[PDB]
């Protein structure tokens, strides 16, 4: 039996009703369940055989669906409900998990701040260099972070991460790396990282001159 | 209190062999079903087998049948999932649950243990400073180890408002890295200092890093 989820992803703001649904592709009759997981945690049962509220789950959450179609509700969204939740169909072994549906909270816009960081002496002796870029505290999550070295745009030499967003505030931050052989790193002077984002006006640019020039 | 207790994770050898177990608190393993479920990185949940220890009858995920066994010991109220054959696919963070009914789903879990399958050695991390230079910001760079996890702590705990530390992410060389980051005031650089605590348990490694204005 395959649940399939969807949507697969959706932003709502704080106070909006929020509904995922689960088909699955054989009458599973209500033996179906709702789990909540927060990034790198245990997930959490919400609803069982489709329309049962666990205890202790707040009144806010809200299952329906028989047979091959069935739906989650947030009637309320707020901002640490951002997880992901997975269906669970229980009706014939073996059980199987739907997709998943990220769900994220939509807030206003915010520009990044943004912090540019040289090698450190220790890590050149190495023999190699990193250089990180942070954006901090911004909203949405999608931000162009692009590299310049001697005013020459990188390719393939830089690696982002991203935090988890923020439980009262909503933001997200990012850390863009890029790493370069010793060798390499003492042929530029000038390394730079540009930020591409919906709340800045045009990119911002920070950066420094090697050899502290 | 409910509680399901897991162990037995780690790093091993593709090939290898590891038992992994979950110890129930307040209630008795026979009343219900014992269930696995796993979380592979940046993948969603896979069920891999259950067990209902009252008659010890079980099932598994087709990837999963003749290399793992779930089993079941009511006179330690612990079940246990053998995994033999290890593959690098079985790298994920394994789950222990209990499965109740009245019509049900799986109310208690476990916490979650990590096991990672690779030929690769540990290694200890290098931790290197992201110097400062009103609002400044200044950080560490946790570099080259492995297996997962570290942890990274600012000034022993004493600093917590601001931090941000990043997902780990797997470089070219099979070596993981991640850096931390925390905003403070400027007219605080030159006084107060900043200490980077890092952990890598694996290795048997802690590091703490001064972190100065260049």
């Amino acid at each position: 039996i395959q649940m399939t989820q969807s949507p697969s992803s959706l932003s709502a703001s704080v106070g909006d009703r929020v509904t995922i649904t689960c088909r699955a592709s054989q009458d599973v009759s209500t033996a179906v369940a709702w789990y909540q997981q927060k990034p790198g945690k245990a997930p959490k049962l919400l609803i069982y055989s489709a329309s049962f509220l666990y205890s202790g789950v707040p009144s806010r959450f809200s299952g329906s669906g028989s047979g091959t179609d069935f739906t989650l509700t947030i009637s309320s969204l707020q901002p640490e409900d951002f997880a992901t939740y997975y269906c669970q169909q229980s009706r014939i072994t073996p059980p199987t998990f739907g997709q998943g549906t990220k769900v994220e909270i939509k807030r206003t816009v915010a520009a990044p701040s943004v912090f540019i960081f040289p090698p450190s002496d220790e890590q050149l002796k190495s023999g190699t260099a990193s250089v990180v870029c942070l954006l901090n505290n911004f909203y949405p999550r999608e931000a162009k972070v692009q590299w310049k070295v001697d005013n020459a745009l990188q390719s393939g030499n830089s690696q982002e991460s991203v935090t988890e967003q923020d439980s009262k505030d909503s933001t997200y931050s990012l850390s863009s790396t890029l790493t370069l052989s010793k060798a390499d790193y003492e042929k530029h002077k000038v390394y730079a990282c540009e930020v591409t984002h919906q709340g800045l006006s045009s990119p911002v640019t920070k950066s420094f001159n090697r050899g502290e020039c | 209190e409910v509680q399901l207790v897991e162990s037995g994770g780690g790093l091993v050898q593709p090939g290898g062999s590891l038992r992994l177990s979950c110890a129930a608190s307040g209630f008795t393993i026979s009343s219900n079903s014992i269930h696995w479920v796993r979380q592979a990185p940046g993948k969603g949940l896979e069920w891999v087998a259950w067990i209902t220890p009252s008659d010890g009858n079980t099932d598994y995920a087709d990837s999963v049948k003749g290399r793992f066994t779930i089993s079941a010991d009511t006179s330690k109220n612990t079940a246990y999932l053998q995994m033999n054959s290890l593959r690098a696919e079985d790298t994920a963070v394994y789950y222990c649950a209990r499965r109740v009914c009245y019509a049900g789903g799986m109310d208690y879990w476990g916490q979650g243990t990590l096991v990672t399958v690779s030929s690769a050695s540990t290694k200890g991390p290098s931790v290197f400073p992201l110097a400062p230079s009103g609002t400044a910001a200044l950080g560490c760079l946790v570099k080259d180890y492995f297996p997962e996890p570290v942890t990274v702590s600012w000034n022993s705990g004493a600093l917590t408002s601001g931090v941000h530390t990043f997902p780990a992410v797997l470089q070219s060389s099979g070596l993981y890295s991640l850096s931390s980051v925390v905003t403070v005031p400027s007219s605080s650089l030159g006084t107060q200092t900043y200490i980077c605590n890092v952990n890598h348990k694996p290795s048997n490694t802690k590091v703490d890093k001064k972190v100065e204005p260049k």
